[PDB]
RNA sequence: GAGCUAGCCCUGGCCAGGGUGAAGCUGGGGUGAGACCCAGUGGAGGCCCGAACCGGUGGGGGAUGCAAACCCCUCGGAUGA
RNA sequence: GAAUGCCGGCAUGAGUAACGAUAAAGAGGGUGAGAAUCCCUCUCGCCGUAAGCCCAAGGGUUCCUACGCAAUGGUCGUCAGCGUAGGGUUAGGCGGGACCUAAGGUGAAGCCGAAAGGCGUAGCCGAAGGGCAGCCGGUUAAUAUUCCGGCCCUUCCCGCAGGUGCGAUGGGGGGACGCUCUAGGCUAGGGGGACCGGAGCCAUGGACGAGCCCGGCCAGAAGCGCAGGGUGGGAGGUAGGCAAAUCCGCCUCCCAACAAGCUCUGCGUGGUGGGGAAGCCCGGGUGACAACCCCCCGAAGCCAGGGAGCCAAGAAAAGCCUCUAAGCACAACCUGCGGGAACCCGUACCGCAAACCGACACAGGUGGGCGGGUGCAAGAGCACUCAGGCGCGCGGGAGAACCCUCGCCAAGGAACUCUGCAAGUUGGCCCCGUAACUUCGGGAGAAGGGGUGCUCCCUGGGGUGAUGAGCCCCGGGGAGCCGCAGUGAACAGGCUCUGGCGACUGUUUACCAAAAACACAGCUCUCUGCGAACUCGUAAGAGGAGGUAUAGGGAGCGACGCUUGCCCGGUGCCGGAAGGUCAAGGGGAGGGGUGCAAGCCCCGAACCGAAGCCCCGGUGAACGGCGGCCGUAACUAUAACGGUCCUAAGGUAGCGAAAUUCCUUGUCGGGUAAGUUCCGACCUGCACGAAAAGCGUAACGACCGGAGCGCUGUCUCGGCGAGGGACCCGGUGAAAUUGAACUGGCCGUGAAGAUGCGGCCUACCCGUGGCAGGACGAAAAGACCCCGUGGAGCUUUACUGCAGCC
RNA sequence: CGAUGUCGGCUCGUCGCAUCCUGGGGCUGAAGAAGGUCCCAAGGGUUGGGCUGUUCGCCCAUUAAAGCGGCACGCGAGCUG
RNA sequence: UGGGAGAGGGUGGUGGAAUUCCCGGAGUAGCGGUGAAAUGCGCAGAUACCGGGAGGAACGCCGAUGGCGAAGGCAGCCACCUGGUCCACCCGUGACGCUGAGGCGCGAAAGCGUGGGGAGCAAACCGGAUUAGAUACCCGGGUAGUCCACGCCCUAAACG
RNA sequence: CCGAGGGUAGGGCCCGUGACUGGGGCGAAGUCGUAACAAGGUAGCUGUACCGGAAGGUGCGGCUGGAU
């Protein structure tokens, strides 16, 4: 539940942060924590290749288990729940009678405390990974693979999940957090539950400062510009766009799709997403 | 004001000097160009 | 050619002093239990005043200048983008 | 002989401006050919969170000493950062290397590119980050944590003794981390003493005093003490730490538990070794057997890897410890002791500046540490001062205009002006008090007032100590004293009402614009299923992101509140397996050339044949657009109402002479003696209008308007005074400009504005201080404007291409 | 066009006279006072404010009067902006 | 003490019918709609039929003139949690009662906030008719909303 | 010392008046439609919401003070 201020600053009138209130440990495990390189969205060219990037808070990776296939049938007791700058979820970090530690994302519900588990043979409860054709049909996962032992890539973000909804041969069907109906393999590992902290999309920033702390670096309207900069620059005082509105590079953003048309998975998209 | 010449000794060498040219085609034509002036000195020279 | 300037990366450093007094906590009151009220404690903030520091608002001087952008008065920010 | 020609020489302006901060000078003595300028002394003044000191960068002998003054020095010069010559920089411990990693750079493997080359894991390099052994004093003209003295310590090799499963690039631990606030105990630093040490001093009316003046420490190994940091012990199991493992990790048991113990630091003490003032006498010597004690204030530093809270969640790697593997256990390693060994480079000097960056000995720029005392509420603010450093490398005069900076002003008080521009006013602290409105925070330092010094008297609590005295910190009450005036100097808000615009803190045109512009949290649309979209790249490869639709890209709007209407005909975008058009290709009716001929060779109809376009739909917080004429109400007027034409649909709510209104100073109302502005209304809106958002909105603004109070040299209307210049003398001595010049007024003439021509008038020759009307004065081959089949940026449904995409 | 700085203001004036006032006149539909209109006359004078960048104009309060023009729409090597 | 009845309330589950959409098959020239029509939909394969899937909302028969609640109101079915009520016994307390200005709470629908959901329905809106007009009634579309969670609003022909 | 009151600055309440504006009442014979009273020709009323020259319409839920 996202916590409000009074305003004492102008600033404090909408500035909500998270409640933290499920986190039990507050440092990280040194052990699977390794430095993020902070890129300011240059590449390896030394070019701005992603624009407005840069500035945030330092930070370090926590090294996250997207395969937990790794080790299968050996349980793991929820040691606690943590902070991690790097994604949206809380992590929670599981303590192996293996005696090893890894880091998962931590799904809506996770108690410390208990005990999860991974594998064809587990039980259909929170935090269970299994591959996707053992779970019931309706059952919320998260965690997704997208490819057999390719690694966790879909439902990752802070309060999203993907449900089942129907297998056809080898396949299952997957309502995505898009609402995109696709076919996902069998053999791909899921976890039963959604992410939690769901309460992260009403979160109010609050104030320009706020932003400058997560690396984001002011956005330049392009109407705001010159026309050696950018489609909607120009114009003698204000100005609508005159145009069909474009991007800094010339295509037009608005329902142009950009996805590319004979990509092999369109096999396997039952249907383009919702809303 | 602050003015446009800040001398550094390592951003001197490391930028015009000895080494600097000899690792890029661009820069051994400038060693060749001036030797072949006949430049007393083929680089600035910065005391390390 | 980024020793000027612009942005980012890594690593260090700096910000006299005062003022305001958020949440929280504690106690008292309240109630079926609460909400909530009062006091104290607390020390929040692109909070307030003001040096260093960073600026350059208005005026005057300067105009073959002390200076190819300076000087005086005044003025903005000064825990933060 | 001319090219604003080129190179050089030399003129003119001219003995003119200037001689670089208005911090300031005077005299005596010395030296010397020569002295305002060098040296010495006394007096004066300036900086003192600096204008003093120490590091770093950069500079590169500028350091020290002798000897010089042609040039350099804005004057001078005997001086000097100048000339000449000689001398000067000393390290196992300081800094860097023989150590580690960060971004980045490079790069065995590998990948990519016509060539050049671009990438790339490890690895390597890479520092002001990690790591690691030296403190105090003396010494030289010039170096010192470097030499010397004292007391300490490190690593490497070898040896000795004791001990132990020893052994690593491998496993593990640790190293290892933010921001704000902050505890306890110290230390640096400081204040005081009626105590201790000291050469002296008694003045000019008084004082021989519990007088004045001065100074009362520094470093130090073991131990010890005080304060802190760090750290569970044992056992059993064990599949994880890419081999192993007794280590670590996980599970159980026992024990311990604010502890303690073990360990590591700071501080104190400490054998020991140092230092040691004023004054006096020519840097030294004396003082001096110097003394070296007590109380108080007290860090931002130390103990430290301390504590708490918060969200934005806060390097790596080596040193180091531990585990074992090959191996090896005559070894090896650990521990104590002994001897020996310990290399390279920097070290002078300047360092907020005359030695660095600005062409200059240039009022500019330059990172870190130290930065004393008093008082002013605090403080790095302000004034004066310590240590220490300076008087800024032309002076002497005079006492005009005028200019700059500054002080005051009778009466008036914004009448000044585009504008209160500028300057007054106000000003700190303490107490009383404080409005509309509001998002309940604010608005608020609102506004407005009162207090403020000194003496005496009584008294409350706190820190140190002990619970006392002493010192130190916050106060309370009473009675008095002096002045024009008590934050008596210095630093230190004028206020209010009302509107526009932008929510706000921020950002910007380096060097004419700081704003209403940009940004901003927030809202919406849209793209993107991950080898994501999109970006950069020929590519490989990167960014996106070690992210995954609560995420990432693109676009517009811009807190918040109440809202965001109608039009999909056109353009865009999205959907549409029909149809229509449609390239290469396929097909080959049917024609052609040649050959004697088998043949070879050419043209070619229907038909099949993508995307795109056509066509059918959808789509507005997509590009965009949201009517005209005529009539009508029982006074007039105006039309709720009607007719008709066109449209894809004819502007809704709200707002309106407005940052928009042309006619315009619209009209009415308010404020004024008077108001082209302002504010409030009206609405025939030239030419508002709903996310190029509409109407509002508390708070905020060096934004822009209008008004009022306070107060003023802004003004009536100017006067006087100060200093720095201007002026005079001595020294040094520019400049742009310049066809030559023996260079007057008027009325005319002239290429149309004449010193230069005509006529007249006026006028002895040459300067100095002033003023700017002319020399179509100077500067810059007009930026406006046009011309050139000149150029460049930008745009698009101009043309033609290309990338990219299909 | 190898540059003649361009509105208004301020300051400083100088000139013309088709005279706003003051002096002298004729005519009057001049009783007086007051004007009206033409003539002669350029010696001197010709105010302070509100509004607007304004010139101009309107308005307030006075005045004998609140003149109109030229001087590169006089005057930016005199200032403003 | 012991009994019973009930859509009383709250939470979590879960069942079938129907509508809509989507996929496959089959099939052809209309379907839909009305007073009559048109708009609309349909050879680009609709309607009507079968198989499949998804999703939301409501709960047929029972059902009543019934029942429960203080009122507003409450209807598939299951479990849990909880309120009120009536009855038999005549067992306990000893008038401990009644009402109730203020207060507090509850309070249909619509409406508001921030998320979610969205089949059907449907203000606004668009189109088709009717009509003198038709900013209506009727028809074809259609956005809020209706649904969920939390938080507001606190109204009524909140009536017997 | 207190003190009539005078002055300065700021608040509260009432009264009167104000360009313009909002609806209200009244007014023998105005304009527009016809919402309600009969099933008033779509039963009406309702709280609310949205919309429209105007009465009103429509939605959601409620009442019978609805008809046959
Ligand atoms: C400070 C010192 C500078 O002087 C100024 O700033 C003055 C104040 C300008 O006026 C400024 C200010 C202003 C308002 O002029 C008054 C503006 O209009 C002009 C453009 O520039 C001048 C004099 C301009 O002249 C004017 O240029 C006009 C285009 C035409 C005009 N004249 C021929 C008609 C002419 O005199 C012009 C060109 O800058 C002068 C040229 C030679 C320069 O470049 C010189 C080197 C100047 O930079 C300067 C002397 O250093
Ligand atoms: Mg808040
Ligand atoms: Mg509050
Ligand atoms: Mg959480
Ligand atoms: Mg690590
Ligand atoms: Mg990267
Ligand atoms: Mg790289
Ligand atoms: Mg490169
Ligand atoms: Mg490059
Ligand atoms: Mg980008
Ligand atoms: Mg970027
Ligand atoms: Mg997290
Ligand atoms: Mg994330
Ligand atoms: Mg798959
Ligand atoms: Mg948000
Ligand atoms: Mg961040
Ligand atoms: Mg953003
Ligand atoms: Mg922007
Ligand atoms: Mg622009
Ligand atoms: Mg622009
Ligand atoms: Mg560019
Ligand atoms: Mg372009
Ligand atoms: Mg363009
Ligand atoms: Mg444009
Ligand atoms: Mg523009
Ligand atoms: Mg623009
Ligand atoms: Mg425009
Ligand atoms: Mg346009
Ligand atoms: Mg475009
Ligand atoms: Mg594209
Ligand atoms: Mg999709
Ligand atoms: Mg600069
Ligand atoms: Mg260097
Ligand atoms: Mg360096
Ligand atoms: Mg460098
Ligand atoms: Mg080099
Ligand atoms: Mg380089
Ligand atoms: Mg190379
Ligand atoms: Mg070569
Ligand atoms: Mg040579
Ligand atoms: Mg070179
Ligand atoms: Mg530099
Ligand atoms: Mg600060
Ligand atoms: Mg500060
Ligand atoms: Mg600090
Ligand atoms: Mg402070
Ligand atoms: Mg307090
Ligand atoms: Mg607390
Ligand atoms: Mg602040
Ligand atoms: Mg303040
Ligand atoms: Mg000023
Ligand atoms: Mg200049
Ligand atoms: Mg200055
Ligand atoms: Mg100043
Ligand atoms: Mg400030
Ligand atoms: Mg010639
Ligand atoms: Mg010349
Ligand atoms: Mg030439
Ligand atoms: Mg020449
Ligand atoms: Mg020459
Ligand atoms: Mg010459
Ligand atoms: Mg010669
Ligand atoms: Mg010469
Ligand atoms: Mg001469
Ligand atoms: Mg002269
Ligand atoms: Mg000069
Ligand atoms: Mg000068
Ligand atoms: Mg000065
Ligand atoms: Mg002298
Ligand atoms: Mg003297
Ligand atoms: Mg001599
Ligand atoms: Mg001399
Ligand atoms: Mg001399
Ligand atoms: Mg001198
Ligand atoms: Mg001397
Ligand atoms: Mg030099
Ligand atoms: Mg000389
Ligand atoms: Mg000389
Ligand atoms: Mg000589
Ligand atoms: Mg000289
Ligand atoms: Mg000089
Ligand atoms: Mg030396
Ligand atoms: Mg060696
Ligand atoms: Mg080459
Ligand atoms: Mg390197
Ligand atoms: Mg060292
Ligand atoms: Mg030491
Ligand atoms: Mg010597
Ligand atoms: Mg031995
Ligand atoms: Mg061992
Ligand atoms: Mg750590
Ligand atoms: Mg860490
Ligand atoms: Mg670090
Ligand atoms: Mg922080
Ligand atoms: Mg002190
Ligand atoms: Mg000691
Ligand atoms: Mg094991
Ligand atoms: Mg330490
Ligand atoms: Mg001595
Ligand atoms: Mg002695
Ligand atoms: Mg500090
Ligand atoms: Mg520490
Ligand atoms: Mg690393
Ligand atoms: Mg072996
Ligand atoms: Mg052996
Ligand atoms: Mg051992
Ligand atoms: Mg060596
Ligand atoms: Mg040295
Ligand atoms: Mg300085
Ligand atoms: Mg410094
Ligand atoms: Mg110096
Ligand atoms: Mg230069
Ligand atoms: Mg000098
Ligand atoms: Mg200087
Ligand atoms: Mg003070
Ligand atoms: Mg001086
Ligand atoms: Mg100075
Ligand atoms: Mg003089
Ligand atoms: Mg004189
Ligand atoms: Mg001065
Ligand atoms: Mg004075
Ligand atoms: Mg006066
Ligand atoms: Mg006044
Ligand atoms: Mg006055
Ligand atoms: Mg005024
Ligand atoms: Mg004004
Ligand atoms: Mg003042
Ligand atoms: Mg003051
Ligand atoms: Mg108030
Ligand atoms: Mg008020
Ligand atoms: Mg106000
Ligand atoms: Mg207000
Ligand atoms: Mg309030
Ligand atoms: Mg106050
Ligand atoms: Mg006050
Ligand atoms: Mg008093
Ligand atoms: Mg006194
Ligand atoms: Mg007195
Ligand atoms: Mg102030
Ligand atoms: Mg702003
Ligand atoms: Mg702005
Ligand atoms: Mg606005
Ligand atoms: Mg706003
Ligand atoms: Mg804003
Ligand atoms: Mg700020
Ligand atoms: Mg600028
Ligand atoms: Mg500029
Ligand atoms: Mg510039
Ligand atoms: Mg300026
Ligand atoms: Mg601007
Ligand atoms: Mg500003
Ligand atoms: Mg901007
Ligand atoms: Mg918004
Ligand atoms: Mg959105
Ligand atoms: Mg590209
Ligand atoms: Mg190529
Ligand atoms: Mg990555
Ligand atoms: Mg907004
Ligand atoms: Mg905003
Ligand atoms: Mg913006
Ligand atoms: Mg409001
Ligand atoms: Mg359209
Ligand atoms: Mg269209
Ligand atoms: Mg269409
Ligand atoms: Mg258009
Ligand atoms: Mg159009
Ligand atoms: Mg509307
Ligand atoms: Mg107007
Ligand atoms: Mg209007
Ligand atoms: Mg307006
Ligand atoms: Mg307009
Ligand atoms: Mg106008
Ligand atoms: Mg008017
Ligand atoms: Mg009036
Ligand atoms: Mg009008
Ligand atoms: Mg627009
Ligand atoms: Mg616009
Ligand atoms: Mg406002
Ligand atoms: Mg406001
Ligand atoms: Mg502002
Ligand atoms: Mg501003
Ligand atoms: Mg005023
Ligand atoms: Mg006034
Ligand atoms: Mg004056
Ligand atoms: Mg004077
Ligand atoms: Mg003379
Ligand atoms: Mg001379
Ligand atoms: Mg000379
Ligand atoms: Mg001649
Ligand atoms: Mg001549
Ligand atoms: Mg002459
Ligand atoms: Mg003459
Ligand atoms: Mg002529
Ligand atoms: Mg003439
Ligand atoms: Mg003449
Ligand atoms: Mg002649
Ligand atoms: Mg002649
Ligand atoms: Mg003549
Ligand atoms: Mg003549
Ligand atoms: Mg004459
Ligand atoms: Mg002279
Ligand atoms: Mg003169
Ligand atoms: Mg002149
Ligand atoms: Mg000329
Ligand atoms: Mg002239
Ligand atoms: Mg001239
Ligand atoms: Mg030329
Ligand atoms: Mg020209
Ligand atoms: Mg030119
Ligand atoms: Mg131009
Ligand atoms: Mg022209
Ligand atoms: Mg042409
Ligand atoms: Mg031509
Ligand atoms: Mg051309
Ligand atoms: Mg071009
Ligand atoms: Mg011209
Ligand atoms: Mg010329
Ligand atoms: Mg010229
Ligand atoms: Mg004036
Ligand atoms: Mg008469
Ligand atoms: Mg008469
Ligand atoms: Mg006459
Ligand atoms: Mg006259
Ligand atoms: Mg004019
Ligand atoms: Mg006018
Ligand atoms: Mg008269
Ligand atoms: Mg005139
Ligand atoms: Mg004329
Ligand atoms: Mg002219
Ligand atoms: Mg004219
Ligand atoms: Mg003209
Ligand atoms: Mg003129
Ligand atoms: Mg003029
Ligand atoms: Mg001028
Ligand atoms: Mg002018
Ligand atoms: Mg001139
Ligand atoms: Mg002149
Ligand atoms: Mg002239
Ligand atoms: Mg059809
Ligand atoms: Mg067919
Ligand atoms: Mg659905
Ligand atoms: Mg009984
Ligand atoms: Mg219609
Ligand atoms: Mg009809
Ligand atoms: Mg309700
Ligand atoms: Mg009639
Ligand atoms: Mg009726
Ligand atoms: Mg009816
Ligand atoms: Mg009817
Ligand atoms: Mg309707």
């Amino acid at each position: 539940a996202v916590k409000k201020f009074k305003p004492y600053t102008p600033s404090r009138r909408f500035m909500t942060v998270a409640d933290f209130s499920e986190i039990t440990k507050t440092e990280p495990e040194k052990s699977l924590v390794k430095p993020l390189k902070k890129t300011g969205g240059r590449n390896n060219q030394g070019r701005i290749t992603v624009r407005f990037r840069g500035g945030g808070h330092k930070r370090l990776y926590r090294i996250i288990d997207f395969k937990r296939w790794d080790k299968v049938g050996i349980p793991a007791k929820v040691a606690a729940i943590e902070y991690d700058p790097n994604r949206s979820a809380r992590i929670a970090l599981l303590h192996y009678v293996d005696g090893e530690k890894r880091y998962i994302i931590a799904p809506d519900g996770l108690q410390v405390g208990q005990q999860v588990v991974a594998g064809p043979d587990a039980p259909i409860q929170v935090g269970n990974a299994l591959p996707l054709r053992f779970i019931p049909v309706g059952t919320v996962v998260h965690a997704v693979e997208l490819e057999p032992k390719k690694g966790a890539k879909l439902a990752r973000a802070a309060g999203t999940s993907a449900q089942i909804q129907g297998r056809e041969g080898d396949y299952v069907i997957l309502r995505l957090p898009s609402g995109e109906l696709r076919k996902v393999h069998g053999e791909c590992y899921a976890t039963v539950g959604a992410v939690g902290n769901a309460d992260h999309k009403n979160i109010v920033l609050g104030k320009a400062g706020r932003s400058r702390w997560l690396g984001r670096r002011p956005h330049v309207r392009g109407a705001a510009m010159n026309p050696v900069d950018h489609p909607h620059g120009g114009g003698e005082g204000r100005a609508p766009r005159g145009r069909p509105p474009a991007s800094p590079w010339g295509w037009q953003t608005k329902g142009l799709k950009t996805r590319k048309r004979r990509k092999p998975s369109s096999r396997f998209i039952i249907a383009r997403r919702k809303k | 004001m602050k003015r446009t010449w800040q001398p550094n000794r390592r951003k001197r060498a490391k930028t015009h000097g000895f080494r600097a040219r000899m690792r890029t085609p661009g820069g051994r034509k400038v060693l060749k160009r001036r030797r072949q002036k006949g430049r007393w000195r083929l680089t600035p020279a910065v005391r390390k």
